[PDB]
């Protein structure tokens, strides 16, 4: 075509953990604080090269506040992969990963790809979720995991490529 | 010779979308029409609207629940004329006021100029227009109710941080620009996205000095500026501001429409059009009785039903509510005091 592969990605997680920030960093290599919140669902496209193959990613960026969940869930079953984000400075956000994974269990395709991302890892002072606490949890579910900083670009690119490769492998 | 309040009142009666108006006249009207702000309605009023122009003339329109319309002109020489207005099909008067109606169908407007949705400024401007036109009210049930569920309002402070400096915001008709909104951001104690407002503001409101600084940086009349300072010094002014940004106000309306909104998001992301996801336009007024009314708008791009395919317009959600006295800026306190009323409209570029 004009792309070798077409993958659909979903960002999922509590409000304000940084899902839009991560997406805008991956799609435009910018970080700004001059955007209103995500109302409903946002959408960005980016192409990557992997194993020489051109891959077109279609990333849906959901709103994470509770009331939005029912609208949000309608987008799961389309996705090739779902990224669950939490804020590493915010304990309650990590605690909620369990439910989000239940949402994936309830709504997404039975063998969708799951990645876990711990954002705002540049705020080291206020950091409350340690790598080992998260890794071990992710390990227990066969889920890949990275800490990232949309602000510093730290592991943002790596995240999506890992997700991509993981889907690629699956087909 | 003829005042602003009067000019506009001629227009609304002849009709905003009347075909006999040259395009250069339509722009000169949208300039007059944007002075219109919603305000606290009295007990029998379906909605009340107010405009205070720079030529010193004001205008107060009120629509009763029986949909009867009454305007009041105040000339720059303080004369008090009172007109009875009739809305019908050639004027669409009722449609060109910021009022929530009980229609059997969501209202559909046509943009008055070439607001071709390419970028941010296009979108904001269109929302600038739609914020002043009518909307159809939408009921919610327990599941789509923004205030129901296990954690209502949990996101307002985050929403407030992201919104301030990125919204179009008016208090008592005074436009508070980005710089000022950013001072107000810091004035609430919401310096960083992870904080709550200070125990001092929650209790006593913004400090007098902060308020005066914000009102100096703002565009608007000198008398009006003073009302803004007095508004900001209230514990309830913090409540009004923060709540107006609540993201889930938009849930009743999207429930009816999101698939079409997403369609527009994709359509645009494919053409590399750098169009924001959502725009916010807030309008808050304190009556000369102390009554605080919030009217909060969210505009969002939307695709026409599959009857006029590939046509794109804007979906506008209006949230109106009173902030009663003594309702301090707290999530727990907002959830039990505030009683929002959600409403929407679809606007498409006549193009
Ligand atoms: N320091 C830091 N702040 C971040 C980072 N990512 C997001 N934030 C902050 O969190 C706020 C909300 O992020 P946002 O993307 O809107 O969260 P969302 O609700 O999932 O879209 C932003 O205004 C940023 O200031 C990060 O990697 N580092
Ligand atoms: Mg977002």
């Amino acid at each position: 075509p004009e792309y070798d592969y077409l993958f659909k990605l979903l960002l999922i997680g509590d409000s304000g953990v940084g899902k839009s920030c991560l997406l805008l960093r991956f799609a435009d290599d910018t970080y700004t604080e001059s955007y209103i919140s995500t109302i409903g669902v946002d959408f960005k496209i980016r192409t990557i090269e992997l194993d020489g193959k051109t891959i077109k990613l279609q990333i849906w960026d959901t709103a994470g506040q509770e009331r939005f969940r029912t609208i949000t869930s309608s987008y799961y079953r389309g996705a090739h992969g779902i990224i669950v984000v939490y804020d590493v400075t915010d304990q309650e956000s990590f605690n909620n990963v369990k439910q989000w994974l239940q949402e994936i269990d309830r709504y997404a395709s039975e063998n969708v790809n799951k990645l876990l991302v711990g954002n705002k890892c540049d705020l080291t002072t206020k950091k409350v979720v340690d790598y080992t606490t998260a890794k071990e949890f992710a390990d227990s579910l066969g889920i890949p995991f990275l800490e990232t900083s949309a602000k510093n670009a730290t592991n943002v690119e790596q995240s999506f490529m890992t997700m991509a490769a993981e889907i690629k492998k699956r087909m | 010779e003829m005042s602003c309040a009067e000019k506009l009142l001629k227009v609304l009666s002849f009709g905003l979308w009347n075909p006999t108006y040259s395009r250069s006249e339509r722009q000169s009207f949208q300039e007059l029409l944007t002075v219109l702000e919603p305000v606290y309605p009295l007990p029998n009023e379906l909605g009340r609207v107010s405009a205070r122009f720079s030529d010193g003339s004001s205008l107060r329109i009120s629509v009763t629940n029986s949909e009867s319309i009454e305007a009041e002109i105040r000339t720059p020489n303080n004369e008090k004329i009172t007109v009875l207005l009739e809305s019908n099909e050639q004027n669409r008067l009722l449609q060109s006021l910021p009022i929530d109606r009980h229609m059997p169908y969501i209202q559909v407007h046509r943009a008055l100029s070439e607001m071709d949705l390419t970028d941010t400024t296009s979108m904001r401007n269109l929302l600038g227009f739609t914020s002043k036109l009518s909307t159809t009210l939408i009921p919610h049930n327990a599941q789509t109710d923004p205030l129901s569920g296990p954690t209502p309002f949990s996101s307002i402070f985050m929403d407030t941080c992201r919104g301030l400096g990125n919204a179009k915001l008016s208090l008592n008709g005074v436009d508070i620009p980005a710089n000022a909104q950013m001072l107000l951001r810091d004035a609430l104690g919401l310096k960083d996205t992870h904080s709550s407002p200070t125990r001092n503001v929650i209790d006593h409101g913004i400090s007098r000095h902060d308020a005066e600084q914000i009102a100096r940086e703002s565009s608007g009349s000198d008398k009006q500026k003073a009302e803004v300072v007095e508004f900001l010094c209230h514990p309830e002014a913090a409540t009004a501001i923060c709540s107006a940004f609540y993201q889930s106000f938009n849930v009743p309306a999207l429930t009816l429409t999101h698939e079409r909104i997403s369609k527009a998001s994709e359509y645009n992301a494919e053409r590399s059009l750098d169009t924001p996801n959502a725009c916010i336009n807030i309008s808050i007024s304190q009556s000369s009785d102390g009554n605080i009314y919030v009217t909060s708008h969210t505009g969002v791009l939307i695709m026409a039903p599959e009857d006029r395919p590939n046509e794109m317009g804007m979906l506008t959600n209006r949230t109106s509510y009173e902030v009663p006295q003594g309702v301090k800026c707290t999530i727990d306190e907002m959830v039990r005091a505030l009683q929002p009323r959600y409403a929407a409209s679809e606007t498409y570029l006549q193009n």
